[PDB]
């Protein structure tokens, strides 16, 4: 094969080798495919059906603009599914149907701007979703999270993100196990509206490196099992009685921040404002 | 009710008393004396922990003249590195530091002020002591 080969009838790399379409002259037992940097541009019905054994594959910056039902059909045991930095336009409502076992799903920068239309629902044994670096202005988890009785950990950093309504997470009022990490970092927000996360079971936050000024009185408050939080490099406002709310809950949570979120202009920690 | 005189100042005087049972000694001394009006200066303390000051952090119970601020509890000493030197501090051991201060005033007010700073730590956290902070005002 053109390809290499790093484990015999297992792992392949035909990694930066100009095709144009899914080689297969490579066994069908293979389990690891790394097909990242060839201009494949379609992926269409039934585009692997000659690796029914895959369980990991990549497909990074493959220029794919089009996926269309069961473009992986028959891969039920794949866990892993990169799909990096490739300008998708039109999805099939159908694209990933067949990843019965899917675990891990990137989608970085592949021109995503809401979830509202991203096919995943299905994805029940999906684990970890993670959609960095994207068009995605708001950020409104839609009902199909439900199925996703098992994501523990959701990436949204780096995207178009200005704000955090209410409704936002709603969904999850109706997820009682679920030990979600959330990362909201890197993002243009600078506004979090009260009551966000009233009644939601966050395990990890991370709120750093954007643009909050301040927060809502109470808005972590009733945060469930909530252990690690981040809120550093932030133009954080430390006037009273403003700052009072959080530089308190910090100093009552400090064990749980990672980082010291700092005083514009101060540099002071904001743990350390006490207010009259 | 043995008052002790910590620091008399140009705008104000400071002074401490037990609110706790075991009544152990301390040595305060600010250095320069808070200027209720704005000033820096170097707290100077000497002690001797009953328990490690590991997970060391004070509760505070401000009372200005007129009114009293709710409990806020202000953590010193976290698991981290960036602590100050004494959170090594195990039992018995001699805590003789310095620390820089800088307490950025108060605008017009002379009632007393009633400052209650009760220290905790250790494994399972329990209390290190207690002090009523008084301090009186009458800037000349
Ligand atoms: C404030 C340092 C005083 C040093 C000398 C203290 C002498 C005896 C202690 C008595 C209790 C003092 C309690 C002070 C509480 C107020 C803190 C503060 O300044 N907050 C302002 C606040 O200050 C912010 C922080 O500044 C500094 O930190 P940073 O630079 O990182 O930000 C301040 N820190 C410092 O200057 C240095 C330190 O705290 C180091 C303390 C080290 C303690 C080590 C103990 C070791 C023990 C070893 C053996 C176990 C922060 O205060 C920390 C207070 C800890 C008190 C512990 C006392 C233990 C005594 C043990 C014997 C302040 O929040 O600024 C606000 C404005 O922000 C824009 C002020 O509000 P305003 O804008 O409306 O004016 C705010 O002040 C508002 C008035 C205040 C009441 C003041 C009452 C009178 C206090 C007179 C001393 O709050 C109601
Ligand atoms: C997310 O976290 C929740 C809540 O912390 C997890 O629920 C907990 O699940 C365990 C089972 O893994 C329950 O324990 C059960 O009872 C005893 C444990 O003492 C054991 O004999 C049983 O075999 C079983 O393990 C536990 O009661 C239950 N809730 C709690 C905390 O009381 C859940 O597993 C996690 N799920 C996800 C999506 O991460
Ligand atoms: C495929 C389909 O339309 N069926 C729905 C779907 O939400 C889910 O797969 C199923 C099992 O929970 O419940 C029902
Ligand atoms: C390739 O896989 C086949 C299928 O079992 C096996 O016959 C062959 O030995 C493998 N390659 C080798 C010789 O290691």
């Amino acid at each position: 094969e053109p390809c290499v080969e790093v484990v015999p009838n297992i792992t392949y790399q035909c990694m930066e080798l100009n095709f144009y379409k899914i080689p297969d002259n490579l066994p069908f037992s293979t389990k690891n495919l790394d097909l990242s940097w060839n201009p494949l541009r379609h992926l269409g019905s039934y585009s692997f059906f000659s690796f029914p054994e895959l369980q990991v594959l990549d497909l990074s910056r493959c220029e794919i603009q089009t996926i269309e039902d069961g473009a992986y059909q028959s891969l039920s045991h794949l866990s892993t599914l990169i799909l990096t930095g490739n300008p998708i336009q039109s999805l099939a409502l159908g694209a990933f149907s067949g990843l019965s076992s899917l675990q891990k799903l990137v989608a970085v920068e592949t021109n995503l701007a809401s979830l509202e239309n991203f096919p995943i629902g299905h994805l029940k044994t999906l684990k970890e979703l993670n959609v960095a670096h994207n068009l995605i202005q708001s950020f409104k988890l839609p009902e199909y999270f439900s199925n996703l009785t098992n994501l523990e950990h959701l990436d949204l950093s780096s995207n178009k993100i200005q704000s955090i309504y209410c409704t936002d997470l709603r969904v999850l009022h109706q997820m009682p196990l679920l030990n979600l990490s959330l990362d909201l970092s890197l993002n243009p927000m600078n506004f979090i509206q009260p009551g966000a996360f009233k009644e939601i079971r966050l395990k990890e936050l991370a709120l750093d490196t954007n643009q909050l000024k301040s927060v809502p009185d109470g808005i972590f408050d009733r945060l469930t099992s909530l252990q690690k939080i981040w809120l550093h490099t932030n133009p954080w406002d430390c006037s009273c009685p403003r700052i009072d709310y959080l530089s308190r809950w910090l100093n009552k949570n400090s064990q749980k921040e990672q980082g010291s979120a700092k005083c514009s202009g101060s540099g002071k920690p904001v743990r350390s404002i006490i207010c009259p | 009710q043995k008052q002790y005189w910590v620091c008399n100042s140009s705008d104000a005087s400071i002074s401490y008393t037990y609110c706790d049972k075991m009544q152990y000694p301390i040595s305060i001394n600010v250095n320069p004396c808070i200027e209720l009006k704005g000033s820096k200066g170097l707290l100077h303390i000497f002690y001797i922990p009953r328990r490690d000051l590991k997970q060391l952090y004070f509760n505070l119970y401000i009372t200005v003249n007129t009114m009293n601020l709710p409990k806020r509890k202000e953590v010193i000493c976290r698991g981290s590195d960036d602590d100050y030197s004494f959170c090594r501090a195990l039992k018995g051991e001699t805590v003789n530091t310095t620390i820089s201060f800088s307490f950025k005033g108060i605008k017009f007010s002379k009632g007393k002020y009633k400052c209650v700073v009760e220290a905790i730590s250790g494994s399972p956290e329990e209390m290190l002591f207690c002090l009523e902070f008084v301090i009186l005002h009458q800037p000349n």
